[PDB]
């Protein structure tokens, strides 16, 4: 009994680790992807400066 | 030929104790331990209720 | 010559072999086989020891 219970120490690392993986790829894609358009959001704040480029 | 094997018993003993040079050991198994007993304590207070 | 001491260290080149296949029970099992052979001659030994005894 005491190396198998050692064995679900093993096991239950296993699972969290991988789960938590699995809900770092959501929320890593998801950030990627939003912070592209948040990027666009400051190429927005930019977008007043193209416009700059012929207000003139 | 039983004692070599034997042998391969200690070798299996080594490698539990191996994870420690990969940074592995009890420091690890602990929060398992700092949860299960935070298990516990919310279960009882859900059976309090 | 050390080529004879040589000789020993390069048959435990085979034994690394043979113990790396680990399934050591067999040998067990022929040990225990061949003394329950002599198991039970060994008990009418025992018996005709008995016997003498008993006579």
């Amino acid at each position: 009994r005491t190396m198998s219970e050692n064995l679900r120490r093993n096991l239950a690392a296993l699972e969290a680790k991988i789960s938590e993986a699995k809900t770092k790829k959501n929320m890593l894609q998801a950030r990627a992807k939003a912070a592209k358009a948040n990027a666009e959001l400051q190429q927005t704040l930019g977008g007043l400066g193209t416009s700059s480029a012929t207000s003139a | 030929f039983e004692r070599m094997e034997n042998k391969v018993l200690d070798m299996e003993a080594t490698s539990q104790a191996a994870g420690e040079l990969a940074g592995f050991g009890i420091e690890n198994q602990f929060a398992q331990l700092e949860a299960s007993s935070g298990v516990e304590d919310e279960l009882a207070a859900l059976k309090a209720s | 010559g050390l080529f004879d001491r040589l000789g020993r260290v390069v048959r435990a080149n085979l034994n690394d072999l043979v113990s790396k296949a680990e399934d050591p029970e067999k040998v067990l099992e022929q040990a225990v086989i061949d003394m329950q052979e002599d198991l039970v001659q060994l008990r009418q030994a025992v018996a005709r020891t008995i016997a003498e005894e008993k006579r």
